[PDB]
């Protein structure tokens, strides 16, 4: 018949196709785009990372920290009047 | 009491202009470019 056939030698579609550009981009750019980052500051013993943990975290958005922050100034100016009195 | 009545305007204004200069530099060099850092990073992630 003919055993001469096209698919037995290929050497340009075996490496050929466009998504290679996207590939070489995302192996180099993305491997240090860590899922949770490198564990950021959110709670630690400094006594203000604790403050961040309780009040000013991403989790927080409820009015409880707002209230907590608010109450201080009321006591502050009233006392400071009497510290200046 | 004296502390409770402003007459101390020249002293006061010293403390006033100090706060402004501090914030102006602080925003300009630190916090505004740091917000722009978030924006640029988000956009490059958007790009790839």
């Amino acid at each position: 018949v003919s055993t001469l056939i096209p698919p037995k030698v290929v050497s340009s579609k075996n490496i050929g196709s466009a998504p290679n550009a996207k590939r070489i981009a995302n192996v180099v750019h993305f491997y240090k785009s860590l899922p949770q980052g490198p564990a950021p500051a959110i709670k630690a013993n400094t006594r203000l990372a604790r403050y961040k943990a309780k009040y000013f975290d991403g989790d927080n958005a409820s009015g409880k920290p707002l209230w907590h922050f608010a109450l201080g100034i009321i006591a502050f100016g009233y006392s400071m009047e009497y510290y200046f009195h | 009491m004296p502390q409770l009545v402003p007459f101390y305007f020249m002293n006061q204004l010293t403390y006033g202009f100090l706060l402004m200069i501090t914030l102006l530099i602080l925003f300009s060099q630190f916090f505004l470019p740091m917000i722009l850092r978030l924006y640029v990073s988000r956009l490059f992630i958007s790009k790839l």
